[PDB]
């Protein structure tokens, strides 16, 4: 139907999100001339110094039938020769699916010495998160195999992928937590990893799932084949951080510790500056994990009552509904922005927390706005250290959440204070 | 010959939506093309623009007539939310051409039950067939045949010109002595100009090859002249127009003497920062030859290689004739080999795609993103200094930062 | 309990911050040091960015060494600031601690200043320093300063006195006209647009408890106060308007029937928040002399249990009806050393604590919920409309822990 | 005698109270009038302090004059010792106190308490708050910081970080992590994390680090001769300043530079293609001395901006201000009045101005993007998130903090043009 905004794009951009978060990995994609804007997206939002390692066939109208298969063959071979990757993934775009060209057989015909990963995914009924999750599944299935475990306790960080909302500071904070309690990180994937790291993946004892949108399937595959349990908790907020600490300590079998000295959110919310902060209604829309964690920290730590919760991940509809039943409301799972427009008009909240769509609709509605979700623009990716997880994650969360509210309070106070035409002559008529 | 980095023809839709306030653009692309136009001009989408995508489900691919009826119902629904639209555009996406959906007869049957105010035009924005501003060219060529026939001698200004630049152009043309200043990309459908045997047109943007061919089919005759990039190129254009309408050289000089000095001073005011820099080109929007000839002759730059998507020799001729013999033209773009040639040349400034903009900077190459000049007004006399500053911007920052 | 070991209050210069809000034709020249300027600036917060009417000229060493130098500089500065603000007519030369220790005679300076400026622009001064006054004493000192200048009136008129938010003043006027009898003259008239005549004829009632010097100012004219519970909470306002009715001979049935709907709305609003503060203990600290009325309202309407009530100074002659309405439960107290009352706070374990902002966060860290009395002067809590919001201000059902 | 509506600083006793509350085991007795007690509000609330500031006030009134002031002061000090139990005590005076014939030092001597006391002579009408903090610092240093044997491992002392400082809690952390980067241990952090034992051990450092000049410069110079302690001259705000500071400390300690560039991202993001339009943007800077110097350096060198207006309310550092302003070929504006800087930004009309809260609000009135880079701030400027203003991380913080107003205004303009 008619579409003007999409929270999630084609699965292939998520697949190459995993690809570019990966290192030494080259995605050969059967795409038309013009499906090259995802590289622009990465070098703009992620500000990558290296071009996204994704090759494109970019076929033409003349190149059709017998010519396009040889074009894909050529793309694979010159990509391998030019970049010398240690492994290749092959996939198809929306148009490439329509033409009966099999990427798997074309890649097999080359017989490249490096392993070739066959990525198969429908391009219409799925979304980018499907691309990311299935790509992680394919690389985990192929490159990773069960083997002996490291003597000392180590964990593996799955979920942080490129073009993800605040993932670079995220992995740093989480690694800081694990090393503070003594657990080392054997490998972090897809960010900052190698195919050798994917091979060593199973050497850890237990696993950690930061972003279920991109790692839940890989976590399950590790649980079954690699025999590695993964955590069910995502440490966003103080309480979630403590629960995550306890769970990872139990899995590792070590003494749980935490660095609460860095943490300042509970005191900064117990001050009177957060007394007016009680009673504010917050609308939450975004990705499932972020929305649920934000609602939890808002209800307990932030002094908020949730007025509306929603998401765009049909896969995560069940956990979101289960959580929202606890808050008393009902889930709003959809990808259309007219729906959230109508919902924000009906509820009329005082604060809205969501992706760029929520930010701008709040700007239109004259409501304070904040960003917590994945679909963002260049300004929302910071050079500073702005993690969303851990105790520092809690402090960042408090600061960025109250910033629109204190801005609105200041402007409203100034507007009311120098109010024009102060007569009220009815006083003593 | 190999991997190309261009943007499929829907990237024009963003500026055609601004050019015609009356025109709405329904794309029939997948989530890929919808994502292209969504992760594009983000500010536009937050300001209720006039373009959208009709993503087709799985059952809509095998069932051609089902997709046809779906699109028809979308056209009928559109008027409910926007009663201002009077002409409509079913642009062609790559999946649509692959599934062989015929949007021509779709436009015919849609205009059949929409009369007399609403009519819908069909043209292709498919990257397999069009490339970047070639979609603009195809859109204008699509609206050309529907223009009425006339006997009046009219000068046609074809090209998606910015409004203020168009006002300067029409003012200069009127004070020159050339009366008709009609523009094919009219702001509203009521301002659409008629084309007849004595129609004479001048090409503003180089990439309007299909429009030039179409008006040639109708009977309109082209003014072969350099494109309006810098003081001298604009002077040559206005001379050619004066000759085609028989306007005297004396009144032309009287008109063009005043802004010429200001334009040359504005160009020189940014020439110093850019002075003595080798500039490499990559095929982006087919405006590279005219921009190169201006840069070289007026600003004094030694171009290394000029790269364009494709060259239309007939319309672009005078710019190449004014262009220096040093630079070598390039047809097609294999971005790997083009990048290797860039490294070999070691140019001071490289106009290239934004996907290559950051990686080129990482290697230490100053990069200029070529998509300013299509969007930001750089045409004619007033904006010559602006265009010069556009190229002087990156080199100055590169000098200031490092070291 | 009048121990003077250590005190934590505000200068009466804090009264200027919201006092200027009532009259937008009042400019205040503060003859104070950098410290008083910093106090006014900090406490005002976002005001200073909107160009208030607070002129706090620092007493440099140059004009503090001598006396007449500052006296002439005062004239020069007021001429300057009148040039800057032609709209401004009323000027106040507020006293400050450096001026008091150097004993700068502000009275004669203001008199000659008004004489030379002329009838159009009139300057009356007072002292709001912490040496002789504290916090709320600045406002009644100011109005008592402008009382003698108000001409005597020969008409018996219902009198309202006290700085008050404009919407509350309008609603009070509306309610007293709904009573039918008693013309209302606003002593803190909006930007002095109606100079309120005050004389022996106009018997007055009090709306703001802290107004101490006000009673003396209106007895100098001959006006008498009428025993009336201060309008805090629905019943406080009800008994107040009943007192006004009694003074002006308004029939009990008429005023009972007239105000039925407003007090129905008020009891709805107050019951909306009463359930939050049921069966808890509270402690009051000397902040703004507004505490005894609050204790009465909380105890009898909100079901509060008041352990202690700390007031810097009790004007029992006017607070007597308040005390009679107040239960014998809470111990009354005229000025308690901050450490002593802190010890009693620790002993009493108050679920809610009302005090200054400065003490507030330490008590919160100690685990006691705090409500700062610096707020309630700003926010409207003064009548039927705000009867519910008064309780809401003390609701604080945070319970995050 | 000039009318001031908004001042950029406080009375010097405010800075003395800053240093007092920074370090633990101190108590600060004011000879302050009753109602001048407000000064702990800002500490309890703007900085969001969970503990009462270690201060006690006599709060004299009109009835207490002459001898009663002295008796009240004596009782205040006695009860402060008895109930607060401070390891170190000091006596101070307010603006009104010096006008009265009350000798703070004489009263302290008459008390003769076992804990050492120091008499703080504060020219509350000649000088301002930062001077007071610095004087309290040097006075306590000469009181109970005595020279003593060097440490086994090269040790440094961070001088300057006080309470109510800009980000100071974060700058101490960043500098400390960097110095652990070369592995040199910080013997004592003062006055932010100092104690009587810490001030006693302050002489153990092999050199001093002037993290903030306005509050530690005189202490560093006192240690120069009293303790033979060299102190670093360069402030590490910004990447280039960070490298200069790293070289300086490596030279003083003799250890290798061993700088870590891993976390830094500001140069790549400033040279990034999306950041081209920042070039040639006029900027006006006002506020704290070293803050403005480093801001101008960072802007002109690494940001591509052109410094179009420079100023400083820290009059005691007008000489570095003027030197830098001449270095950029500008005219230093040393006014302490909001109206002069207001007129300056009106005449210059910079695209962006970065100062303190005054500059932020006047830019809001003038419709100009603005950011805060100086000391006078409201509550929300101090964040719970750690936001160092210095070091490699501080480079990124400075970068995007300056970026935010610009991109906000730019996207707003893009919206306005686009719905038109
Ligand atoms: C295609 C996706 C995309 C991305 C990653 C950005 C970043 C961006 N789009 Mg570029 N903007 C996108 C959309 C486009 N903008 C394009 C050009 C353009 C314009 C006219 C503008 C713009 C803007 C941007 C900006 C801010 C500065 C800039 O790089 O231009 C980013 C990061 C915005 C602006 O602030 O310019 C000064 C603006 O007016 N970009 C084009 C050429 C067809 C496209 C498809
Ligand atoms: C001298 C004490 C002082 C300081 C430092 C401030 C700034 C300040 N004024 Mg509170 N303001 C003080 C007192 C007053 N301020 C006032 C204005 C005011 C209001 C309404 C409020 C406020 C607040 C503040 C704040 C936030 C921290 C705080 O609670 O003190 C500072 C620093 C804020 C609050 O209390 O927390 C929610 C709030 O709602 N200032 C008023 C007019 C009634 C007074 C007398
Ligand atoms: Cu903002
Ligand atoms: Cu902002």
């Amino acid at each position: 139907k008619l579409t003007l905004w999409t929270y999630e794009g084609p699965p292939h951009v998520g697949a190459m999100r995993v690809a570019t978060g990966m290192t030494g990995m080259h995605y050969v994609l059967h795409a038309p001339q013009g499906d090259t804007y995802a590289d622009l997206l990465f070098t703009m939002i992620e500000r990558r110094g290296k071009r996204p390692p994704v090759s494109y066939t970019t076929f033409q109208a003349r190149d059709l039938g017998s010519d396009t298969a040889e074009l894909f063959q050529s793309a694979c071979r010159d990509a391998y020769e030019r970049f010398q990757p240690q492994a290749i993934m092959v996939g198809s775009s929306c148009t490439a699916e329509l033409i009966q060209d099999d990427t798997g057989g074309l890649a097999d015909a080359l017989s490249l010495p490096v392993p070739v990963v066959h990525l198969e995914l429908p391009s219409y009924q799925r979304k980018e998160n499907f691309g990311a999750d299935e790509s992680f599944l394919q690389i985990c299935r192929k490159l990773a195999r069960p083997m002996e475990r490291t003597e000392k306790v180590s964990c593996n960080l799955l979920g942080p992928t490129a073009l993800g909302f605040r993932h670079r500071d995220d992995i740093l904070e989480v690694t800081r937590l694990l090393e503070g309690m003594g657990i080392a990180v054997n490998a972090v994937a897809p960010m900052g990893a190698s195919p050798a790291d994917i091979a060593r993946l199973g050497a850890a004892h237990f696993n950690v799932l930061l972003y279920p949108e991109t790692g839940e399937s890989a976590a399950r595959w590790a649980e079954k084949t690699l025999k590695q349990p993964y955590t069910k908790t995502v440490p966003i907020g103080v309480g979630a951080t403590r629960d995550f600490v306890a769970e990872v300590a139990a899995l590792a079998g070590v003494a749980p510790v935490a660095d609460d000295s860095r943490l300042r959110q509970p005191w900064w919310s117990a001050s009177v500056d957060s007394t007016y902060l009680t009673g504010k209604r917050v609308f939450l829309f975004g990705d499932a994990t972020h929305v649920i964690a934000a609602a939890r920290v808002a209800r307990d730590e932030m002094g908020f009552e949730v007025v509306g919760m929603g998401c765009y991940n049909r896969e995560f509809a069940r956990p979101m509904r289960a959580a929202a039943k606890g808050y008393g409301l009902e889930a709003l799972v959809t990808d259309d922005y007219l729906e959230v427009e109508e919902a924000i008009q009906a509820l009329a909240p005082e604060l809205i927390l969501g992706t760029q769509m929520e930010r701008h609709i709040a700007k239109r509605l004259g409501i304070p706005c904040a960003v917590i979700s994945a679909p963002v623009h260049v300004q929302d990716f910071p050079a500073r250290y702005s993690p969303q997880m851990g105790f520092e994650g809690a402090n960042v969360l408090f600061d960025t959440w109250i910033h629109p509210l204190t801005m609105g309070l200041e402007e409203h106070l100034l507007t009311m204070f120098r109010e024009d035409f102060e007569f009220h002559d009815e006083a003593g008529p | 010959r190999g991997q190309r980095e261009v943007f499929c023809g829907l990237t024009g839709i963003i500026w055609l939506h601004r050019k015609m306030q009356d025109a709405f653009f329904l794309v029939v692309g997948s989530r890929t093309c919808a994502h292209l136009l969504q992760s594009a001009a983000g500010v536009m989408i937050f300001a209720e623009p006039r373009f959208g995508t009709a993503v087709l489900e799985e059952k809509d691919l095998a069932g051609l007539a089902d997709a046809n009826a779906e699109l028809d119902r979308e056209v009928d629904r559109l008027l409910a939310r926007r009663p201002d639209i009077r002409q409509l555009f079913l642009v062609g996406s790559c999946p649509s051409e692959v599934i062989k959906l015929d949007l021509h007869r779709a436009a015919e049957r849609l205009s059949a039950h929409h009369g007399p105010a609403v009519r819908v035009y069909n043209f292709s924005g498919s990257g397999i067939e069009t490339t970047f501003t070639q979609g603009e060219d195809a859109c204008l060529a699509s609206i050309v045949p529907t223009l009425p026939a006339t006997e009046a001698r009219e000068l046609l200004l074809v090209g998606a010109l910015p409004d203020v630049v168009e006002d300067q152009a029409v003012s200069l043309l009127t004070q020159l002595g050339i009366g008709p200043v009609r523009c094919l990309p009219a702001h509203h459908a009521a301002e659409a100009p008629g084309v007849g045997p004595n129609t004479v047109f001048a090409l503003v943007q180089p990439f309007l090859g299909d429009t030039h061919g179409a008006l040639t089919r109708r009977g309109a005759r082209h003014i072969a002249a350099p494109f309006p990039f810098g003081e001298e190129g604009t002077t040559l254009w206005l001379k050619a127009i004066a000759d085609e309408f028989g306007v005297s050289a004396e009144t032309f000089e009287a008109v063009t003497a005043a802004p010429r000095a200001r334009a040359r001073k504005a160009v020189a005011a940014a020439s110093e920062g850019l002075r003595g820099k080798s500039v490499f080109f990559l095929p982006d929007s087919q405006l590279e030859p005219s921009l190169a000839r201006f840069l070289t002759r007026e600003c004094g730059m030694s171009a290394v290689e000029v790269g364009t998507p494709f060259l239309h020799r007939g319309i672009l001729g005078p710019d190449l004739d004014l262009l220096a013999e040093g630079p070598v033209l390039s047809e097609g773009q294999d971005v790997e080999r083009q990048l290797d040639r860039v490294r070999a040349a070691r140019p001071d400034l490289t106009v290239c795609g934004l996907g290559l903009a950051n990686p080129l900077e990482a290697e230490g190459f100053t990069t200029k993103w070529a998509i300013e000049l299509v969007f930001t007004p750089v045409h004619f006399y007033e904006q010559a200094g602006d265009l010069a500053g556009l190229f002087s911007r990156p080199v100055r920052r590169r000098a200031i930062l490092r070291r």
